[PDB]
């Protein structure tokens, strides 16, 4: 009766029950094995005795044995729900390979014996959660960023753009530039500290060059953070130099276009008669879109790139960190969702190809 | 498919539904034109030439489940009509003239609405 909603994030799984306004379970997408397996937080508390692996890289499942451990952990340790007695809504990254969708479907129906399931594109769920059927979603998570144009409910495949650059790159870039001040963060546990520093202190400059100058003129840019051991760390212009890499990937040694350029290029791929509706509905999604100043900065940069006749509107919903999950929760609650899901009987007699 | 889907777009006229706890509920015809600010609605205008315009209307105080359900129901009704409907997002106070034109007495708003499904 009550469906389960599982957003398979590169960095964190978000899981809960249809109808909730937020996932009740959020845990790292990590599997640890000795020298039997451990998942999520338990695996981080057992760093010394476990080897930690990330089965979801850049939004794509690459280790199916470990991913099955994650899903088992989700159902049995987090939700305490019988998978064989609930329909399940699972998310997938934009441009997810056919073979991965079919394999995930096979594992759900044949390892977990789910009675029914449905696979939704993360970006589309986010657009729905924003109260829109048309728009372009910029979804930046931990391992991947995508720009996904959507028209009257459906993504436009030919215009989706993938950008490897995402939150984990920014955490690693903060680890790197902090050496300028003498800090040596390098261990897996230290990266989690730096991730938290990034989330608490970073922000995006409206104009980077100007911000570099104003920050140089006094110490007001500086802000502190209490490390777990009790010592205090101070961070200055690193606060906005780190997320600046989203706009200037050269900071990371990457030739890729930044998120403003990528959004622009994604809109251009769509026919000119619907671009106005995309420019006017740029919807931010995911944890790496949570930086203060991002909407204002993205608005300025895309306005510069776009034709001067276009109306640029960047939408930054306050709940956008979990908007993918929230979209899945709303969709799987609708009275019309019963007819949308694939049943195990359908699958058993058709095959994993039915998911398409 | 859905009971209200079965009724949609069969005759020229104006069909208004309100999102109520993740369902599409017909609005009492005596209330057409008076929109609860706390709620979201789906509106199908049918014209005989049948052409279809779908509008989803979002009150300034409506909850995320309601505005999200309204958008999804709009897509689903469009699909049910074989994609021939044109979809229109309508925000309280910034509605298209076409949408306002559906109501002889103009658009009016009321305080409150049905509770969120969350
Ligand atoms: N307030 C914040 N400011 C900046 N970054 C943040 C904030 N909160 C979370 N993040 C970053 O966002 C990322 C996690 O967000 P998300 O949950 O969107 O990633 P994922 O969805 O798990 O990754 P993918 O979606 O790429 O598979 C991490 O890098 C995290 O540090
Ligand atoms: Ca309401
Ligand atoms: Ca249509
Ligand atoms: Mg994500």
């Amino acid at each position: 009766v009550q469906a389960l909603v599982v957003d398979n994030g590169s960095g964190n799984v978000k899981a809960g029950v249809a109808g909730d306004d937020a996932p009740r379970s959020v845990f790292p997408s990590i599997v640890g094995r000795p020298k039997d397996a451990f998942v999520g937080d338990e695996a981080q508390t057992k760093r010394g005795i476990l080897t930690l692996k990330y089965p979801i890289e850049h939004g794509i499942v690459t280790n199916w044995d470990d991913m099955e451990k994650i899903w088992h952990h989700t159902f049995y340790n987090e939700l305490r729900a019988a998978p064989e007695e609930h329909p399940v809504l699972l998310t997938e990254a934009p441009l997810n390979p056919k073979a991965n969708r079919e394999r995930m479907t096979q594992i759900m129906f044949e390892s977990f014996n789910v009675p029914a399931m449905y696979v939704a594109i993360q970006a589309v769920l986010s657009l729905y959660s924003s109260g829109r059927t048309t728009g372009i979603v910029l979804d930046s998570g931990d391992g991947v960023s995508h720009t996904v144009p959507i028209y009257e409910g459906y993504a436009l495949p030919h215009a989706i753009m993938r950008l490897d650059l995402a939150g984990r790159d920014l955490t690693e870039y903060l680890m790197k530039i902090l050496h300028e001040r003498g800090y040596g963060f390098s261990t897996s546990a230290e990266k989690e500290i730096v991730r938290d520093i990034k989330e608490k202190l970073c922000y995006i400059a409206l104009n980077f060059d100007e911000e570099m100058k104003t920050s140089e003129q006094s110490s007001d840019i500086e802000k502190s953070y209490e490390l777990p051991d009790g010592n205090i760390i101070t961070v200055g212009n690193e606060r906005f130099r780190c997320p600046e890499a989203l706009f200037q990937p050269s900071f990371l040694g990457k030739e890729a276009a930044g998120i403003h350029t990528t959004t622009f290029n994604s809109i251009k791929k769509c026919d000119v008669d619907i671009r106005k509706d995309l420019y006017g509905n740029i919807v931010l999604s995911g944890g790496t879109t949570m930086y203060e100043g991002i909407g204002e900065r993205l608005t300025r940069d895309i306005t510069t790139l776009a034709p001067s006749t276009m109306k640029i509107k960047v939408v930054a919903p306050p709940e956008r960190k979990y908007s993918v999950w929230i979209g899945g929760s709303i969709l799987s609650s609708l009275s019309t969702f019963q007819q949308m899901w694939i049943t195990k009987e359908e699958y058993d007699e058709s095959g994993p190809s039915i998911v398409h | 498919e859905h009971p209200e889907f079965l009724k949609a777009g069969k005759e020229p006229g104006l069909q208004i539904w309100r999102v109520e706890k993740f369902d599409l509920v017909p609005v009492p015809p005596n209330l057409y034109g008076d929109f609860f600010t706390g709620d979201a609605y789906v509106i199908l205008k049918t014209v005989q030439l049948l052409q279809y315009d779908l509008h989803y209307w979002l009150g300034n105080e409506c909850s995320q489940d309601e505005s999200g359900a309204a958008a999804i129901f709009t897509v689903q009704l469009d699909d049910y009509l074989n994609g021939r409907a044109v979809q229109h997002r309508e925000v309280q106070g910034f509605e298209s003239s076409t949408f306002s034109g559906y109501f002889k007495s103009g658009l009016k708003y009321k305080k409150g609405g049905v509770a969120s499904g969350f």
